[PDB]
């Protein structure tokens, strides 16, 4: 019993976290109205896994988490659990028993630029895969070859991070798309957040 | 697409004739639609902004709108000085390339 | 408050040409510039986008690589160097004007045009 949730503080933010540094959020002790989500036409990716959106406001939850990042169109498909790809195996992946679901829409009028925009970058080279819901920050030089190289990069010693090059004149599947993924723990604790009753 | 346009449109003085560009989704459905007017022996000029009221100044006789996947411009009060050609402009957001696909060519009498 | 173009003539096939139009009036580093070329018997075409200063440009598909584009601040000129000319590319060159710091919008007044034929 309170006023409202900061839903517009995430979906309408100006700066969005990169792929390799996705940030959580503590949405709790608020009142959530999911009707306002249906406002942007290009919700071409609103497919929801744990619960059906139509019956989305008659029950409520224990705790929610709102991740967010910016990817390219081609990999929008590989956010669903169990996929394989260069971004779902080294940067971000979801558990097998995932609950909650994903919202994506195109944004090629804000996060893009005529000169370009080298502010979003991922990690392509890594020692191995990563466990679900895990972050990494280290920028140590990858050692591909069997030779001791420290600090200095080049052949057999690469820089793990590579940058996107977004430009307005690209095509669908190469433009930047924003992604927000939730997470619901359904009825295992006292209720915390829901709307009208 | 290519924004198919009628090849020509004739008329008589005092008669109201309407020209309309034909488009598809992601080209007329999503983004704005413009209208540019070119006179012979001159440079291209703009006729309208976003499909709405007149840009800066012109008789209110020039107006138009957009429905579904097409847009229309209504022209009345035909003069011999208004004999010219008109073009449509809109964003594309197509597959493998997205620029400023214009229209074809129309002849006015 | 207006844009002025240059003059040009016929160029031999399989060569390179230079296109430039001087600008005067509004602020130079706060307004995007569009390039369009118009061929007789059809409509015009879009060429590339310009961002003065840092000379960032973006090109379309069917005209990538073949087009070189340059800008500066002190001289206040736009350099448009086409390469590998063919007989199909006989058209007038128009340097346009845009909303300002936004590639999507209407068109401010164009130039007088420059014609090159192959």
């Amino acid at each position: 019993i309170t006023n409202l949730c900061p839903f517009d503080e995430v979906f309408n933010a100006t700066r969005f976290a990169s792929v390799y540094a996705w940030n959580r959020k503590r949405i709790s002790n608020c009142v959530a109205d999911y009707s306002v989500l249906y406002n942007l036409a290009p919700f071409f990716t609103f497919k929801c896994y744990g619960v059906s959106p139509t019956k989305l406001n008659d029950l409520c939850f224990t705790n929610v988490y709102a991740d967010s990042f910016v990817i390219r169109g081609d990999e929008v498909r590989q956010i669903a659990p169990g996929q394989t790809g260069n971004i779902a195996d080294y940067n971000y992946k979801l558990p097998d028993d995932f609950t909650g679901c994903v919202i994506a829409w195109n944004s090629n009028k804000l996060d893009s630029k005529v000169s370009g925009n080298y502010n979003y970058l991922y990690r392509l080279f890594r020692k191995s895969n990563l466990k679900p819901f895990e972050r990494d920050i280290s920028t140590e030089i990858y050692q591909a070859g069997n030779k001791p190289c420290n600090g200095v990069a080049g052949f057999n010693c690469y820089f793990p991070l590579r940058s996107y090059s977004f430009r307005p004149t690209y095509g669908v599947g190469h433009q930047p798309y924003r992604v927000v993924v939730l997470s619901f723990e359904l009825l295992h604790a006292p209720a915390t957040v829901c709307g009208p009753k | 697409s290519v924004l198919t346009q009628p090849p020509s449109a004739s008329g008589t003085p005092g008669q109201r004739v309407t020209i309309s560009c034909s488009g598809s989704s992601s080209n007329i459905g999503s983004n704005y639609v413009y209208w540019y007017q070119q006179l012979p022996g001159t440079a291209p000029k703009l006729l309208i902004y976003r499909n709405n009221q007149r840009p800066s100044g012109v008789p209110d006789r020039f107006s138009g709108s957009r429905s579904g996947t097409s847009a229309s411009l209504a022209i009345s009060g035909l003069r011999s000085e208004d004999e010219a050609d008109y073009y449509c402009a809109a964003w594309d957001d197509g597959l493998s390339g997205s620029g400023w696909v214009f229209g074809g060519g129309t002849k006015l009498t | 408050v207006q844009l002025v173009q240059s003059g040009a003539e016929v160029k031999k096939p399989g060569a390179s040409v230079k296109v430039s139009c001087k600008a005067s009036g509004y602020t130079f580093s706060s307004y995007y510039i569009h390039w369009v070329r118009q061929a007789p018997g059809q409509g015009p075409e879009w060429m590339a986008i310009i961002n003065p200063g840092d000379g960032g440009a973006s090109y379309a598909q069917k005209f990538q690589g073949r087009v070189t584009l340059t800008r500066d601040t002190s001289t206040s000129t736009l350099y448009m160097e086409l390469s590998s000319l063919r007989s199909e590319d006989t058209a007038v060159y128009y340097c346009a004007r845009a909303e300002g710091s936004s590639w999507l919008g209407w068109f401010d007044p164009w130039g007088q045009g420059t014609l090159v034929t192959v």
